[PDB]
RNA sequence: AACUAAUCCUAGCCCUAGCCCUACAAAUAUAAUUAUACUAUUAUAUAAAUCAAAACAUUUAUAAAAGUAUUGGAGA
RNA sequence: AAUUAUAUAACUUAUCUAUUUUAAGUUUGAAAUUUC
């Protein structure tokens, strides 16, 4: 199932056998799959961090570009 | 196995894998095929053509005879339960 | 680069598609929906002009609600809208005495309310003022279903007024057992809060409670593939033989 | 100062009726946003001996009520 | 997660590691016995590494059992404890724990209960002694070791005698 | 119930903006308290009978806390609704 | 005409514009990445100060009307 | 030190509680201001 981790992140869980119930398993439930309200920020810069990936990559292809303008 | 009290092993026969081997013999499929054999383009299997080469034509005929009912879908091929069978689809529960 | 939508516009986004766009109408219309909560210790301006002081000209003024601070322990008990008041106070009135921290806190209490439609004594936390509500309210009962979110103050009051709303909306034998007689003159006298079931449902509930309740709603095991095959080969054949 | 009980310990949305509170049971996981859920009693489907508890002396077939000194 | 190091399950005389299990509870109904006047003997006095005083193994019947010494037990002595409330004085060893009603005005006590059941937690450090300044009736009055002059019922046990070494207060 | 009022008028934002609070607008006034003052009238029937402040049936304003610490607390009074209210004039009818 | 060295142009970046966003297996919060039970499971109060007032104390920003009026150790 | 010192804390009155016929004073001082 899809699960959030404590960084705020979807992430496909995949489900593991146990002999015992998850709620009878305290090691199972001392997993956390919850996120921190301290995540909100984290969430904000990874959009921030995504946009700036694409203006980097701007940047590379136009350094690219100079040449292919300089050899033709 | 499974480690009991006192620091002492006691191996699992049924955690024990045992290996089945198949018979090589009167088997003419090898490691390497002719260069004279064509390629062969691929088809892989998919639950539609699977339920059309074996579901299909069983339904196609009852169902023109109109002896199609919910009861019996597993006549067909339905299988409630996974449970029974050594080999479960899902959950998985056998090795490779 | 820069965001073409506002952070409050984020929230307006998400609302409108995903599962919050699933969410029942009625309750994204309760969500949607804001009503200001009576006043209870800010009083409107009595004047609606006063002199300008810059320009010495007659201008028009503005009400500045006084800020109030209601504990999480209000939502867990019925306060007639009534908090705490933090700020700094002036002694003897005067701003040329000296200025004293003060936390203003009500006079607050816990006892019991008799409710007619669950047929049960619940001991709560209340204050005079809500007191007197229920009595102008006509009854415990009624100044939970009649009284709205934001003036009833507490999301035990929501929690009472979802299974008061759904248990008038239900016409449930539960109220009052073993007396049916009883139990049609409650739903007679509380008649004008009757409502859909499925509304009813969602009455109070939390944003975190109702994602929740709309993933378990929309959550389906899957469809064996053989059955919906099995359909779709049927259909296709049925419309043949026509 | 002796100690008359173990030292170690000295120093709404349910009540709602005919309506069902969720609960992360459904989550499979504990969060703390969610109500716990009621779980019925456990069935291993077999008995483990590290697990097994021994039934109470009352509750034996050979109990007796006069002691039997040993 | 705080589990007190006072955690062992059966009662026990032999040292623990080493720490002797002490009972301030004096009259305890032991085995084999009704809840009546029940005698004991001195067995030890031994050395408590835990507390300033020294305590005395007293034991009786089937039961064994360490309590606190006070300043005259010594091993054989013969130790009493009373729930009766004697019509006349009751015959009293130091160390013996009676109920307030049978001892006597003025006899100096110690490990006192300030309420019937509570059991010794007072009066049990090196030198101290409660005075019993007033006996009217079931009440009585003891003087714990903080100088509170305290009433109370003449249920509660009081131990004879000052406990062990009597010039505790007297140090310089 | 506390009253209060801010010392320092806050400027006008005009017709749909919001003002901008500031240290000197954050000391508010008192203008009054419960607290201060001696416990307000409070409207509760007697449901028992109490020391000099009457009889059981009697409608009596007291002050709020003083009835309620004492009176309703004890369960001598009790809050006067419109549904008990026409039952207990039928009942004093019947009475 | 010699040694040590030197020579070069793209590696890439910067700002606006535009645009929100909705980008293998196996192992893992236990001791993270340890294939099955242990042990229940959990963030955060005005942001302050520095700083300016040449120190320091209330105080110190974070379309036109208009830097007009008021406020302010009437001073920054 | 001088001068104040409704931080608090106490008492008195309120306060809030029982019965029943924090605020305002004062005092300490968390401190404040200035001088030495």
């Amino acid at each position: 199932a899809w699960r959030r981790d404590i960084f705020g992140r979807i992430v496909w869980h995949k489900f593991k056998q146990w002999p015992i119930p998850w709620y009878l398993n305290k090691r199972y439930n001392r997993r956390r799959f919850f996120a921190m309200p301290y995540v909100d920020r984290f969430i904000r810069l990874r959009i921030e961090k995504h946009a700036r990936i694409e203006a980097r990559k701007r940047s590379l292809q136009k350094k690219k570009e100079k040449i292919l303008h300089a050899k033709f | 196995g499974i480690y009991t009290s006192d620091r002492k092993f006691v191996q699992i026969k049924e955690m024990v894998p045992e290996f089945v081997v198949p018979d090589l013999t009167g088997f003419k499929l090898k490691p390497y095929v002719n260069y004279r054999a064509p390629a062969g383009i691929d088809t892989p299997l998919t639950a539609k053509a699977l339920f059309q080469e074996t579901v299909a034509p069983a339904i196609e005929k009852d169902f023109k005879e109109g002896t199609f009912d919910a009861n019996n879908l597993e006549k067909y091929g339905f299988e409630p339960t996974q449970e029974g069978k050594l080999f479960q689809l899902y959950p998985k529960n056998f090795p490779r | 680069p820069l965001h073409r939508y506002p952070v409050h516009l984020w929230q307006k986004l998400r609302l409108r598609q995903g599962i919050c766009a699933r969410l029942p109408a009625h309750f994204l219309r309760s969500l949607e929906e804001e009503r200001t909560p009576t006043p209870v210790h800010y009083k409107p301006h009595g004047t609606k002009f006063k002199i300008n002081p810059k320009n010495g000209q007659r201008e028009r003024v503005e009400d500045v609600p006084i800020p109030v601070h209601y504990p999480p322990e209000s939502q867990q008990g019925l306060w007639g809208g009534e908090g705490l008041i933090l700020g700094y106070r002036y002694a003897n009135n005067d701003k040329l005495s000296k200025r004293v921290k003060k936390v203003w806190k009500p006079q607050l209490f816990t006892r019991e309310l008799y409710s007619e439609i669950l047929d049960k004594k619940f001991t709560v936390t209340v204050t005079m003022r809500t007191l007197d509500l229920i009595d102008e309210a006509y009854g415990f009962d009624f100044y939970i279903l009649k009284t709205p979110k934001e003036d009833l103050g507490s999301k035990f009051g929501m929690d009472l007024k979802r299974g008061m709303l759904l248990r008038l909306a239900r016409q449930d034998p539960h109220l009052h057992p073993e007396n049916p007689e009883r139990r049609a003159a409650i739903y007679d006298k509380y008649r004008s809060f009757v409502i859909p079931e499925a509304e009813a449902e969602w009455v109070g509930l939390t944003l975190e409670e109702a994602l929740e309740k709309q993933r378990l709603l929309e959550e389906k095991d899957p469809v064996p593939l053989f059955k919906v095959y099995v359909e779709e080969l049927v259909q296709r054949l049925q419309e043949q033989v026509l | 100062a002796y100690e008359w009980g173990v030292r170690s310990t000295r120093k709404r949305v349910y009540e709602i009726p005919g309506l069902e509170p969720i609960t992360y049971e459904g989550k499979k996981h504990f969060v703390p946003w969610l109500a716990r859920p009621i779980f019925p009693p456990w069935e291993r489907g077999w008995n483990d001996p590290r697990f097994h508890r021994a039934a109470p002396i009352h509750e034996q077939t050979l109990y007796k009520e006069e002691p039997c000194y040993i | 997660k705080f589990v007190s190091w006072k955690s062992r399950t059966k009662y026990t005389v032999k040292p623990v590691k080493n720490y002797r299990m002490i009972d301030f509870l004096r009259f305890r109904p032991e085995k084999e016995k009704a809840p009546e006047p029940f005698e004991e003997k001195v067995v030890v006095v031994r050395y408590d590494p835990c507390r300033s005083a020294d305590i005395a193994l007293v034991a009786g019947g089937s039961r064994k059992r360490w309590i606190i010494a006070t300043e005259n037990m010594k091993a054989g002595d013969t130790i009493l404890n009373s729930n009766h409330i004697g019509r006349m004085a009751v015959a009293a060893q130091e160390g013996d724990a009676h109920p307030l009603g049978a001892l006597p005005v003025g006899t100096l006590i110690n490990n006192v209960e300030s309420e019937p059941g509570r059991g010794a937690q007072y009066i049990r450090a090196a030198g101290t002694c409660g005075v019993l300044l007033r006996k009217v009736n079931g009440t009585a009055i003891i003087q714990l070791p903080s100088k509170r002059q305290m009433q109370v019922l003449e249920s509660c046990t009081a131990t004879v005698g000052r406990v062990s070494n009597v010039n505790h207060n007297q140090r310089v | 119930t506390v009253i209060v009022e801010r010392w320092w008028k806050v400027p006008l934002a005009g017709e749909g903006r919001k003002p901008h609070l500031h240290r000197r607008h954050r000391v508010y006034k008192l203008v009054e308290d419960t607290k201060h003052r001696p416990k307000d009238n409070l409207e509760l029937i007697l449901t028992q009978s109490v020391d000099e402040i009457g009889v059981r049936g009697d409608l009596v304003s007291v002050k709020k806390s003083v009835g309620r610490n004492k009176l309703l607390s004890q369960g001598l009074a009790v809050y006067a609704s419109p549904e008990n209210r026409k039952l207990f004039e039928e009942e004093k009818s019947l009475r």
